[PDB]
RNA sequence: GUAGGGGAGCGUUCAGUCCGCGGAGAAGCCAUACCGGAAGGAGUGGUGGAGCCGACUGAAGUGCGGAUGCCGGCAUGAGU
RNA sequence: AAGCUACACCUCAGAAGGUGAGAGUCCUGUAGGCGAACGAGCCCUGAGUAGGUCGUUGUUCGUGAAACGAUGACUGAAUCCGCGCGGACCACCGCGCAAGGCUAAAUACUCCCAGUGACCGAUAGCGCAUAGUACCGUGAGGGAAAGGUGAAAAGAACCCCGGGAGGGGAGUGAAAGAGAACCUGAAACCGUGGACUUACAAGCAGUCAUGGCACCUUAUGCGUGUUAUGGCGUGCCUAUUGAAGCAUGAGCCGGCGACUUAGACCUGACGUGCGAGCUUAAGUUGAAAAACGGAGGCGGAGC
RNA sequence: UCAGGGAACUGAAACAUCUCAGUACCUGAAGGAGAAGAAAGAGAAUUCGAUUCCGUUAGUAGCGGCGAGCGAACCCGGAU
């Protein structure tokens, strides 16, 4: 199944942007961007993670072992924000030096 | 009969309409008409044999025990080979022309039941902005509960209101005695085919 | 498309009236004939009876 | 009007056969009889043996005239009608050929029509109520 | 337009199954000789109902003439003697007079034997 | 009442228009003693987990028990 | 949450796809606008000939009264008061200049790309949800089946029986009634449990009648299931004068599987429009739509 | 697309002419197309005006064991 492109392949944030979630449990919460995957539309924000059962042997331990990890999310977190909260987005209009196209929203840069 | 029109005049008119009360009977057949000719004919199947992609003779006529068969592309085996499919066709044909104009006039007719606004101009939209339109069309009971078509002459003043979803544009020419009679109003506008 | 059966036409077989097919009278071609004065004269023209409907579509259009 | 409410004339459309599909009508053989030459088809109005053989009387060419019964022409009320307009307002349809007229019942008043040519009993009865006829000289 | 046969032959299939109850065998389980055997049931069931109003009038009479001779004249010349009897014309069932009542019974006996002499 | 002719219809897919329904659960499947003159159609329950019914009109790859029919699965012979 | 609801907003943009279920205003997009160095793209005028005889042949041309073009064999002219044709041939009257060459466009097709569909949706659709593979053949050549965890791998740490395989728990997840032999899961077929039954019985397997024993969710009845016993009772199809036939076919169930399409074609029934008159074809222009187009076709005169 | 070769089942209710059909197939040459093309023409009006394609003429004129069957062109309307 081709995946993930139908968003032409393109990613509506940057690796190290703060982002909030809405969409399921996570709605309404925030953290950094830390892998952003974008043929794969994939996204890691810190506290979103969950508990994986790790390799019953032999990563270099005998017995296994539970620990909490980062689980990533399509998408469907909801990207950059300054006014405080959701936030569409539209400004690419020349910073300093005219030459970076830098966000907006209704109000300021990103 | 010849209702009120809007901002150019606000003069009556009604055309000697076909109207012995528009039998659904030659409305029918034009709409079927119109359906059929601009139905595509794009519904190819393999043919039995030499569209199908298989072999030769298979085994042996007598003596093998099993059953008869010649070759693996029959509709019998359930390798390939539609006895009876569909091919590639056309259904269009000249419907008489007496009777699609006596169509496209019983369909008008049909909206002086209760139907068919103002033939006249009546544009008071800021150039061309669907909000306007909106405005427009709300003074005139267009509120949308029902959806409504509309045909005009000026490229700006169909621009106001492609989107909307109760509305939908035509040009001059090109009227449909299906599309005036699928829509639940007609903004007739443009007067100028109204009028002879 | 649709042939005249070709066999029809200068053939016997007028098509010809109230849609009615008139043929001809036979024997006695130009094969011998002692026979009759009264017979040799009375081979001008016929018309069957039972058969047109096949006849007329031999020659519908009416060569 | 209402889409779901249109209905085509009733008796204007009749369903197809549908042949097999059935003990309810139509079983088994088809329309058709049992055994014989009713199969898979062919052969046409042939009864192979001897088909009614008559003999053949012939003479190739024809060409005939364009027709204009005068009893219509004398409700016409138009009179003194040159043909060449008749073609272009009404009756003589055809191009390939010439025209002709001919009795039918009454001729009336006057006239003056230019056909190809005529049945000289139409001069019999054309030329009393004071008309001529030309013949195309 | 293709219109595959689905839905429509499992249906009929399970109909003709379902009608099948206490069928032995294949007779309740594969379609084929659960519809042959149908169609052999229709023969029954028709024929059956017709003669099953015969059967009862066996039966009928077959207790009649038994407690007719009870009281010592047969089912003949009994039911003859009612209508011999003539306005007497119960006939409907005397079966189940002859069955349950015996006082009746032998009063009726009694008026076939006089309605004969 | 056989071939055969005639009549009125039931169900399947697709299309147009309408009326709508659906995670508080759709189609499909499963049981059933209700209904219609038949093809059939509903009620309720169980299953399922994302689509779908009813009405009117239109178009068909539209209705299987057979064809030593096809593909596939599974039986009998037999614990031989 | 995208659904319901309540209040808003854009619309030259409500085409579409994604997003934990159905989003005009969340993403990609859409209408519209811009857009590069190199980038692709409209006295003469034809001789081994013309013409002829023999064999043949092409166009409607089957040796027919058979012209004309065409060469295989043998022959073989004339110049502008001249040369070829006008369907044996002749005269007249007409049309045209052979034996030198080139020539765009209207036409065809579909390996390849885009859009669309009263086209399929896993026995369909291409043979292939990919494979000319596996497999068969010395070869030429033939030739398969093909699918689905979940929204997200969070893909099951740890414990228990077992060499494992397999399973049971604990966890995750809405669901593990999704666990990787991973959507639904029919039927034939195999089993386990229960009710009612069956070890002197003769049986196309039912049907109708009545008793027995269970049961009570369209359901306490004219019920439902199952029984005992009586009466009656020769599978189905085909093919046939005549089939239970010791005559054909068939192990069973599932799915595939057979009166269609085409054409300005004929001939009827029914229905609509216009009616002594009715109608267009190819095409042109417009297409979220259809108008135009009388060439031509059918009536109207028959023998 | 053009060219050099060129079948037979089949239909004729048998089969020789005939049809199937200059179809299949083989071979040669070339391109995005190709062929054809600028009148010793069509044809009967002293009309026309290179070639190709479409409609119609028309299943008409004709061909034909005058059987099965095969089947033009001109005029006229279009694309160019
Ligand atoms: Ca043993
Ligand atoms: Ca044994
Ligand atoms: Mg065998
Ligand atoms: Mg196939
Ligand atoms: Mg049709
Ligand atoms: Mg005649
Ligand atoms: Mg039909
Ligand atoms: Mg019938
Ligand atoms: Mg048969
Ligand atoms: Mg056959
Ligand atoms: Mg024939
Ligand atoms: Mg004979
Ligand atoms: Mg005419
Ligand atoms: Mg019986
Ligand atoms: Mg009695
Ligand atoms: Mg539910
Ligand atoms: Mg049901
Ligand atoms: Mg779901
Ligand atoms: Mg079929
Ligand atoms: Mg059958
Ligand atoms: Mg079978
Ligand atoms: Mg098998
Ligand atoms: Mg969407
Ligand atoms: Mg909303
Ligand atoms: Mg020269
Ligand atoms: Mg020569
Ligand atoms: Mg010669
Ligand atoms: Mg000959
Ligand atoms: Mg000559
Ligand atoms: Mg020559
Ligand atoms: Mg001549
Ligand atoms: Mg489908
Ligand atoms: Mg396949
Ligand atoms: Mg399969
Ligand atoms: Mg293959
Ligand atoms: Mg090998
Ligand atoms: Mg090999
Ligand atoms: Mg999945
Ligand atoms: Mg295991
Ligand atoms: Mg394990
Ligand atoms: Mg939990
Ligand atoms: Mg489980
Ligand atoms: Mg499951
Ligand atoms: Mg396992
Ligand atoms: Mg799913
Ligand atoms: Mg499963
Ligand atoms: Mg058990
Ligand atoms: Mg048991
Ligand atoms: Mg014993
Ligand atoms: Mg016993
Ligand atoms: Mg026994
Ligand atoms: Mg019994
Ligand atoms: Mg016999
Ligand atoms: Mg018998
Ligand atoms: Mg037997
Ligand atoms: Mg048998
Ligand atoms: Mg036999
Ligand atoms: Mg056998
Ligand atoms: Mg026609
Ligand atoms: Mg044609
Ligand atoms: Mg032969
Ligand atoms: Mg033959
Ligand atoms: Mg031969
Ligand atoms: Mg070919
Ligand atoms: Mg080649
Ligand atoms: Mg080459
Ligand atoms: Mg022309």
């Amino acid at each position: 199944p081709s995946a993930g492109s139908h968003h032409n392949d393109k990613l509506h944030f940057k690796k190290g942007d703060t982002v909030i979630v809405l969409s399921g449990k996570h709605k309404g919460q925030t953290g950094k961007v830390l892998l952003a995957l974008p043929r794969d539309q994939k996204v890691v924000v810190e506290g979103v993670n969950v508990i994986t059962k790790n390799v019953k042997p032999s990563m270099t331990n005998p017995q296994g072992g539970q620990e909490q990890r980062e689980l990533a999310l399509h998408a469907s977190k909801v990207a950059l924000v300054d006014p405080e909260t959701g936030k569409a987005t539209r400004v690419r209009k020349q910073i300093v030096d005219g030459k970076k196209v830098r966000v907006a929203v209704a109000s300021g840069k990103t | 009969m010849a209702q009120i029109n809007v901002i150019g005049q606000n003069g009556g008119r009604t055309i000697e309409l076909p109207l012995p009360e528009v039998n659904s009977g030659v409305l029918h057949e034009v709409v079927t008409w119109q359906l059929a000719s601009r139905r595509r004919g794009t519904a190819s199947t393999r043919t039995r044999a030499q569209v199908s992609k298989t072999g030769r003779k298979m085994y042996g006529q007598k003596g093998t025990g099993n059953a008869r068969h010649g070759d693996r592309s029959v509709p019998t085996f359930v390798g390939g080979g539609v006895a009876f499919g569909p091919k590639p066709r056309s259904y269009d044909y000249t419907l008489p022309r007496q009777v699609r104009q006596l169509g496209l006039a019983m369909a008008i007719a049909s909206r002086q039941e209760g139907g068919k606004l103002v033939a006249v101009d009546g544009f008071d939209i800021a150039d061309a902005k669907t909000k306007n339109f909106i405005s427009w069309a709300k003074q005139n009971g267009l509120d949308g509960t029902e959806k409504v078509l509309l045909v005009t002459d000026d490229e700006n003043t169909r621009r106001a209101a492609r989107n909307v979803s109760w509305v939908s544009v035509l040009p001059v020419a090109g009227v449909n005695v299906y599309d005036i009679l699928r829509h639940d109003r007609l903004v007739i506008d443009a007067a100028a085919l109204e009028i002879v | 498309p649709k042939m005249k059966t070709h066999k029809m036409a200068k053939r016997r077989i007028k098509i010809t009236g109230t849609g009615k097919v008139m043929a001809f009278k036979s024997g006695k071609r130009h094969q011998n004939t002692g026979k009759s004065g009264d017979e040799i004269r009375g081979k001008g023209k016929g018309f069957v009876l039972a058969k047109a409907e096949w006849a007329r579509m031999k020659l519908m259009l009416p060569r | 009007m209402k889409l779901h409410d249109l209905k085509p004339t009733p008796g204007s459309r009749k369903d197809r056969k549908r042949v097999g599909r059935g003990p309810g009508g139509t079983d088994k053989t088809a329309g058709r009889g049992h055994k014989g030459q009713k199969s898979r088809s062919g052969a046409g109005k042939g009864a192979f043996f001897e088909g009614g053989r008559s003999r053949l009387i012939a003479r190739l060419p024809k060409r005939g005239f364009n027709n204009v019964g005068t009893t219509y022409e004398v409700v016409k009320l138009s009179q003194l009608q040159d043909l060449e307009d008749t073609t272009f307002d009404r009756d003589t349809l055809e191009a390939y050929r010439l025209v002709r007229r001919k009795n039918r019942p009454v001729k009336l008043l006057a006239s003056g029509e230019i056909s190809r040519a005529v049945t000289v009993h139409v001069d019999a009865a054309s030329a009393a109520a004071i008309k001529a006829v030309e013949a195309a000289g | 337009p293709r219109a595959k046969t689905g839905i429509v032959r499992r249906r009929r299939h399970k109909k003709v199954l379902k009608r099948a109850k206490g069928f032995w065998g294949s007779r309740s389980k594969q379609y084929r000789n659960a519809f042959q055997t149908l169609l052999n049931a229709a023969t029954y069931e028709y024929r059956d109902r017709r003669n099953k109003k015969r059967d009862f009038r066996r039966l009928w009479i077959q207790r009649i003439n038994a407690g007719a001779r009870l009281h010592g004249m047969n089912y003949s010349t009994f039911i003859n003697g009612l209508k011999r009897a003539n306005i007497d014309l119960n006939r409907k069932v005397l079966a189940d007079i002859a069955a349950r009542e015996p006082e009746a019974f032998k009063a009726l006996v009694d008026a076939s034997r006089n309605a004969r002499q």
